[PDB]
């Protein structure tokens, strides 16, 4: 959870924010314990994130200069990157990040049709709104699994 | 501002009770037993330079009565003071030891530090160069004087009684002197 | 109170 | 300042969350708001998070990173370089970056901070002789803005209500004489005192909207939260009481200790007069009122017209409504361009000369001359490297560099020790 | 104005009930609010008759330095004719001062002069020594009184140069002896005493007086 | 009368306060971050061993401190401190309220050995040198009833 | 909350005991003398043994639960001296320092109305 | 003297290890004063646990000031014996047994100048 | 050379001073506090004055440092430097600055090379090279 904490030695897969790999790339530089970085939720676009992003091309291009120097002895760093917006490729284009702009790899996965509706009027509490219309969905609509959103836990908890 | 004797400084100003003169602030010096011998004063920067008979003087701000420094010329009387036109110098002299000294309170240093023979003179003689001339008193202490400055660089006492004759050696580097007290 |  | 508001997503993120309805298996989504109200309210694609920061803001974060530039830094999207680096002078003027740029410990502090820099210095210099209360409501006045309906807006100027207003604002002004914000704190917790129901009546006859009102204290509530996490090692465990957000009157020389902490807050945004800087440069008179009395800021570059760099009091302002000669440093929340012939200007409070120095002492926008040789100013030396000496120091611009245009402070006596070949300030002697 | 008359204050000051609820923090730990942020004793001493006067007349300069520096209690019982010693909570300080003070008023109590019974406040390591001369030897009549005038000598004077000399006091009550002063030196006046008891002639003993002060001052 | 907290991997020092009394009851709950202080005069403190302040400052004891028991639970909210004097009286303090919740005075001789544990209501077993150990059943709510009582036929040292 | 103990001191021209023992004194409770805290046979009957021995009952006692003691001084007694030595006195203002309450102070040394010749003789001794 | 150079003596040879702390075996019990005095509680005493205690208890004598069991100075120059004679679950009844003054007062009244009178009687 | 010439209550004394010789045997036995009041009396010395006259940021010489620097020229400068009496010579000497990227003592410096160029004044403008190195 925290770069305080710290990782066994012998897991090999590390989960993490994007605040600590941060932390840990300032200790470290170079970033050699990791041979490999994936990044997730790029279409965040957290500024952590893109602070991260940003960093993480500098040490990119070291570690590409030390495996240049030598491949055996110095570790290469490859960076994987996922987004679920198909917009990525204004990070491709920057000159910053990479002189030329990297290729990028599109999969897409497989989505069934959604119908979409809207209630004729906005409701100040949205909350209320939402219970209300929740009860009725049960009331009428088959047993599945329901996905409600709310900005606020205490809102949640209620 | 008047200043007496006894060390008392009143501070006087014409004022309603129409309008005449007041003591409105008094000073004292508490000096144990020394008696103010000599006085000046600095209208332009407010400096009191005051020589008490003990053979010390102290440098005082006004009207605050800021003790500036004080400071210890021997035993003997202050006899006369005098101030610098600017104000930095400050002059200072007691007939006793025939005793002169010019001092720049500003950054606390001494222009001039320079005494005389209590003594009269019983032999003289000049640096084979003649740069210096050395003067030998009854007292029995020995004083090196520049020419061109006329001041007196150093001063010797290790002879007890007084010194009869002074000679230089022909190379210069090196003085000699014979004294009533039985040793050259 | 002093703030009134 | 930067608050954290529920507020209408990405047109793309509501085309998201009805995704994961179909994922599973092909379903409806429903939405609460109306289509013609997602239509209009919302963004086709989320503006980028880097963005909605401040500028300063995200400099604060790469120096938690420890990052060595921003420039050097590489990003997708740019800030102005520029802009950058007046946030970087900004921090230094505020003292969480030294003149090396690596950041300070009181800016460590900050990047652990959520809000602002600006806002943070307040809140690291407020646990100070039990003030911590009034800046957190000074600070929470300031996030809402002014309260107070001004007659002109009123149209009072209906004389009897001029009076009833001038009475309310008499009321305000007793906490502080010459400072408007102080006054507004005034105004904060003086409503946390009245009771419940009779508030509805207090803002009525102070012309104060309740609902504007009623936010300093929610804010108060969390405000305090977020120090009193931040200053106890038991962050989680403090608790936010009533009783804490009830406080007492500063003391009158709290009210001085207040005045420091707000210039720790805004210590760019400050202004000397015109006429201070430049004697004789611009007439100045009593009779003129408060409006037509020239300020010029430090951190304003000197300009080929002395006019350009006056900027003047705003007659909402306190101070006009005095009508005595105002206090010789002033300092501002915010510069109003409005106003052809004059720059408005609203002041916190009067910032004294000594005081002043202080925070000019925290911040690295002050610069000490070599000592002054004088009577009664020499110098006592211990080591070879500590003297006491009185210096005069210069805010901001020296008078070597006419590029800018800082007033000078009197000299004052200090102790300095040498570091790197200059004697480092230990304390105000 | 007289007639021979020609023709901002900057301030100095500048900056430099628990909760009864708790929170988990991120390991799960529980964290909580912190919580809300000399016994009385007595010394009763004895003062014997022929003490009362000289206690009387002295006391204006005994209770002060008891009740001001140790910060203690002071009375005198004239029912039971006692000195009244107390610690006070909420004043006193000092563990040890209210048996320093029941020491220092027995000093006076077995005869030494106030000034000297001030020494055991103001020091830490002064001890009082007491003997009799039966313990020394088997003296009785003109014997016993000839032993304590031997002691005492000629206008008191060999007790002074055994107090001079070992650095302590000596007082003579009757056939009773009591030393004041440091662990050592009282050893070394008890040993001067004793020979004058045994018969040893005073000035003979003046003589070793003199040498022991000798070596007191050398270290 | 010096606590002192001592950290292994820094190898120092890191904290240091003053007791009242001399204490010779150390207590440490399972998840390593509160610490209990059993003095002779009675009183009981409480201390966070990371952030290392006092917490908790109980004093009902009359006499000395011989049993300090923490029952805690990670992510939990029902903490509680059970403490056992010399007379054979025993107290369960609630740390999250900051109340004595039960009172128990049926052991004798000195309580050595206390233990708390979770019936699917909360158990308690309460031993003593006088041979014999108690347990008990309670809740929060003002409940605390006796069970068992059983003769051991040692000196309870710890239980 | 208040237990008392008996805090008996015998001080000797040789050597100091520190005793502490319950109301009763049948039970000791800690018994530690001079010789025991300090390196050479001279210093047994020092000062400076006796604050060593004082603070270690002292320790001990609170260990123990008691505290709060009653002071019996006495010293050898008999045909020989009556008044406690400074040692008795130095021991008693050790259990001061050490903080255990002071309940009362009496002097207990034995003196006999009648008293059997002593070893010195008549010359005298202690010379 | 537990110094080096202090010489070895023979019992030194021979040293029963320490392997209990007796005050863990011993137990604690109050001590009643009987209903003449005002105040009955004078404190407590330890002995062994039983294997009895009893034993041990019956015969102890207790020796203390009255002012304590009376709550008055005026007493706080008279000492009485006390000795244990039942015990009831931790509760000692004791009984009087003796009592006596303190040294320093039987020195303080016998002054010079006068007589002195002492009167002795043994009854029942 | 010039520079003019120059108990408690309860007293803790211990050892064999107070006969406690058994202390000593057994083996148990300020100049920061001088420091002390000599910060103390240097601070006094500063509340002693307070002297509140309107002063200019730079000296009349660092002034003109600065001003030749810019115009190349020292003339004026060494010409003042010639005027100052032995004590305002070494008064200012020490005060220049010494960061990085030492300007002034590079100003100073060519002053003194444009000085000896020169040939005027020749001991004045030696004996200040030598007070630089000092």
């Amino acid at each position: 959870i925290r770069f305080d904490s710290t990782a066994k030695e012998d897991t090999k897969v590390k989960f993490m924010t994007d605040g600590v790999l941060l932390r840990e790339m300032m200790h470290d530089f170079k970033l050699t314990k990791y041979s490999s970085i994936i990044i997730d939720e790029a279409h965040e676009r957290n500024i952590n994130t893109d602070i991260l992003i940003g960093m993480l091309s500098r040490c990119v291009r070291l570690r590409a200069k030390l495996h240049k120097e030598n491949p055996i002895e110095h570790k290469k760093l490859k960076l994987i990157i996922m987004s679920a917006t198909l917009r990525v490729s204004d990070f491709s284009e920057n000159k910053t990040l990479f002189p030329i702009a990297p290729p990028v790899l599109q999969v897409d996965a497989r989505q069934f049709p959604v119908s979409i509706h809207f209630n004729r009027r906005t409701a100040f509490n949205y909350t209320d709104e939402a219970f209300r219309k929740t009860c009725k969905i049960h009331q009428k609509l088959p047993p599945g699994a329901i996905l409600v959103f709310l900005t606020g836990q205490q809102e949640i908890t209620h | 501002y008047t200043v007496s004797k006894d060390g008392a400084v009143f501070v006087w100003e014409f004022t309603k009770r129409k309008y005449s003169w007041r003591i409105t602030k008094k000073h004292f010096f508490y000096a144990n037993q020394a008696k103010v011998k000599c006085v000046t004063f600095h209208p332009a920067t407010r400096l009191l330079a005051v020589g008490f008979t003990s053979g010390e003087f102290r440098l005082y701000d006004l009207p605050d009565f800021t003790l500036i420094q004080q400071l210890s010329m021997g035993q003997n009387p202050v006899n006369t003071v005098s101030v610098n036109q600017t104000g930095e110098w400050l002059a200072f002299g007691s007939s006793k030891l025939g005793q002169l000294l010019v001092y720049e309170w500003q950054s606390e240093s001494y222009i001039l530090k320079q005494q005389g023979h209590f003594d009269s003179t019983n032999s003289l003689a000049y640096s084979p160069d003649g740069s210096r001339v050395v003067t030998a008193s009854e007292d029995g202490k020995i004083k090196v004087w520049d020419i061109t400055s006329g001041f007196c660089l150093a001063t010797f006492e290790e002879h007890t009684s007084s010194v009869t004759a002074v000679q230089f050696a022909k190379r210069g580097q090196v003085m000699f002197s014979s004294s009533l007290d039985g040793t050259v | 109170n002093p703030w009134l | 300042v930067q608050s954290f508001e529920v507020g209408w997503v990405s047109k793309a993120s509501a085309n998201q969350r009805s995704g994961r309805a179909g994922r599973t298996g092909p379903g409806h989504c429903y939405r609460l708001y109306s289509s013609a109200v997602f239509e209009h309210d919302f963004e086709q694609f989320s503006k980028p998070e880097i963005l909605r920061m401040p500028v300063e803001s995200i400099v604060l974060q790469m120096k938690s990173m420890a990052i060595h530039n921003i420039i050097n830094f590489p990003f997708p999207t740019p800030p102005d370089r520029v802009a950058l680096s007046k946030a970087i002078q900004l921090l230094q003027y505020l003292g969480a970056l030294d003149n090396k740029e690596m950041i300070t410990e009181d800016g460590k502090k900050m990047s652990l901070f959520p809000l602002s820099p600006r806002f943070s210095k307040m809140l690291l210099v407020s646990d100070e002789k039990a003030c911590l209360p009034y800046i957190v409501a000074i600070v929470s006045a300031l996030s809402v803005g002014d309260p107070f309906i001004n007659e002109f807006e009123l149209g009072i100027n209906k004389k009897e209500l001029r009076s009833k207003f001038y009475k309310s604002r008499s009321q305000f002004s007793k906490l502080d004489k010459f400072s408007d914000v102080f006054r507004l704190l005034s105004v904060v917790s003086a409503m946390d005192y009245v009771p419940k129901e009779q508030k509805e009546i207090f803002m009525k006859k102070n012309f104060l909207r309740g609902k504007l009102m009623e936010e300093i204290v929610k804010l108060r509530k969390q405000l305090m939260y977020i120090i009193k996490s931040n200053t106890s090692k038991e962050n989680i465990a403090v608790v936010i009481r009533n009783e804490d957000l009830k406080s007492d009157i500063p003391s009158v020389i709290q009210i001085k200790l207040l005045k420091q902490m707000i210039c720790a807050g805004f210590v760019d945004h400050v202004a000397v007069r015109a006429d201070v800087l430049f004697p004789d440069d611009a007439k100045i008179t009593n009779r003129t009122s408060i409006i037509n009395i020239p300020y010029i800021p430090v951190l304003a570059t000197r300009t080929p017209n002395i006019e350009d760099c006056f900027v003047y009091i705003h007659p909402t302002s306190i101070l006009n409504n005095l009508g005595e000669m105002p206090p010789k440093y002033m300092l501002y929340y915010s510069l109003h361009l409005g106003g052809n012939n004059k720059t408005r200007m609203n002041t916190l409070c009067d910032i004294a000369s000594t005081p002043l120095a202080n925070i000019a002492r925290k911040g690295l926008l002050l610069t000490y001359s070599k000592p002054l040789t004088g009577q009664g100013l020499k110098t006592v030396n211990l080591s070879p490297t500590e003297r006491y000496c009185y210096v005069v120091p210069r805010f901001g611009s020296t008078v070597d560099n006419d590029l800018k245009i800082g007033w000078d402070l009197n000299p004052i006596a200090v102790h300095q020790k040498k570091q790197k070949g200059q004697w480092t300030v230990i304390k105000f002697i | 104005v007289a007639p021979t008359a020609l023709k901002d204050d900057d301030d100095d000051v500048l900056l430099d009930h628990e909760s009864k609820t708790v929170v988990v923090d991120d390991q799960g730990k529980p964290r909580f609010t912190s919580a809300s942020k000399i016994k009385f004793e007595s010394r009763k001493i004895m003062v014997p008759p022929h003490r009362m006067t000289p206690l009387r007349n002295s006391w204006t300069k005994i209770y002060p330095p008891l009740v001001e520096h140790l910060k203690l209690q002071v009375r005198m019982n004239l029912k039971t004719k006692s000195v009244e010693l107390r610690t006070n909570p909420k004043f006193t300080t000092d563990p040890g001062a209210l048996q320093k003070g029941a020491d220092f008023i027995k000093a006076f109590t077995l005869g030494f002069d106030l000034d000297d019974s001030i020494a055991l406040l103001r020091l830490d390591d002064l001890y009082i020594e007491t003997f009799e001369v039966k313990d020394v030897k088997t003296l009785t009549g003109d014997h016993l009184s000839r032993a304590i005038g031997r002691i005492a000598g000629k206008d008191g004077k060999t007790k002074f140069a055994i107090e001079n000399a070992t650095r302590t006091r000596i007082v003579l009550a009757d056939s009773k002896i009591h030393i004041l002063g440091g662990f050592t030196h009282i050893r070394m006046a008890r040993e001067s005493v004793v020979s004058l008891i045994l018969g040893s002639p005073p000035g003979k003993v003046y003589g070793n007086l003199r040498t022991v002060a000798s070596r007191l001052k050398e270290r | 009368q010096l606590l002192k907290i001592f950290h292994l991997k820094t190898g120092k020092v890191v904290r240091s306060m003053k007791i009242s009394s001399p204490s010779y009851i150390l207590d440490a709950d399972s998840t390593s971050t509160l610490l209990a202080v059993g003095g002779t005069d009675g009183s009981i403190i409480v201390v966070d061993i990371e952030n290392g302040y006092i917490t908790h400052s109980f004093k009902g004891h009359g006499g000395t401190i011989s049993s300090l028991k923490f029952y805690g639970q990670l992510n939990s909210k029902i903490w509680l401190l059970a403490s056992g004097d010399t007379n054979g009286m025993v107290k369960v303090w609630d740390l999250v309220k900051r109340k004595c919740l039960h009172t128990l005075q049926e052991h004798t001789s000195a309580v050595r050995g206390l233990d708390i544990i979770e019936v699917p209501s909360l158990n308690l077993l309460s031993g003593g040198r006088d041979d014999i150990i108690n347990l008990w059943d309670f809740n929060m709510k003002k409940k605390c009833k006796l069970l068992k009582t059983l003769p051991v036929n040692q000196q309870v040292e710890s239980c | 909350s208040q237990v008392f103990g008996v805090a008996r001191i015998y001080a000797s021209f040789n050597d100091t005991f520190v005793h502490v023992t319950d109301l009763s004194g049948k039970e000791t409770i800690a018994r530690v003398t001079g010789g025991m805290k300090v390196k050479a046979d001279r210093d047994e009957s020092s000062p400076y043994a006796a604050m060593l021995a004082a603070q270690d009952v002292a320790a001990k006692c609170k260990e123990v639960g008691i505290t709060a003691v009653h002071v019996k001084i006495r010293a050898t007694g008999g045909t020989r001296t009556k008044t406690p030595g400074p040692g008795g006195q130095a021991a008693l203002r050790a259990l001061a320092r050490s903080g255990l309450r002071i309940g009362r102070i009496e002097d207990v040394t034995p003196v006999p109305s009648d008293s059997t010749r002593k070893k010195g003789g008549r010359r005298g001794r202690r010379l | 003297a537990v110094g080096k150079n202090k010489r070895l003596s023979k019992g030194k040879k021979g040293q029963k290890k320490r392997v209990v702390d007796p005050f863990t075996r011993k137990e604690w019990f109050d001590i009643k004063a009987p209903s003449t005095f005002e105040n009955r509680n004078v404190g407590k005493t330890l002995v062994n646990k039983s294997t009895s205690a009893s034993d041990a208890l019956k015969g102890r004598v207790v020796e203390v000031c009255l002012a304590d069991l009376q709550g008055s100075e005026d007493h706080s120059f008279r000492k009485i014996k006390l000795r244990v004679d039942e015990v009831q679950g931790k509760n000692l009844l004791t009984n009087f047994h003796g009592m006596d003054f303190t040294t320093d007062k039987l020195r303080s009244m016998v002054r010079k100048w006068q007589t002195l009178i002492e009167a002795n009687v043994t009854v029942k | 050379r010039s520079k003019p010439k120059e108990l408690p209550f309860f007293l803790q004394l211990s050892g064999e001073k107070v006969g406690d010789e058994a202390s000593v045997r057994e083996g148990i036995a300020h100049r920061r506090d001088q420091e002390a009041q000599k910060k103390l009396d240097a601070e006094e010395q500063m509340n002693k004055f307070k002297v509140t006259g309107r002063l200019g940021f730079e000296s009349h010489f660092t002034k003109q440092l600065r001003e030749g620097s810019q115009s190349k020229d020292y003339s004026s400068l060494l010409a003042t430097l010639i005027n100052f009496s032995p004590a305002a010579v070494d008064l200012e000497i020490r005060s220049l600055n010494s960061f990085e990227p030492f300007d002034e003592i590079v100003w100073f410096i060519d002053a003194l090379t444009q000085g000896l160029k020169s040939n005027k004044n020749f001991e004045l403008y030696e004996t200040f090279m030598s007070l630089l190195f000092k």
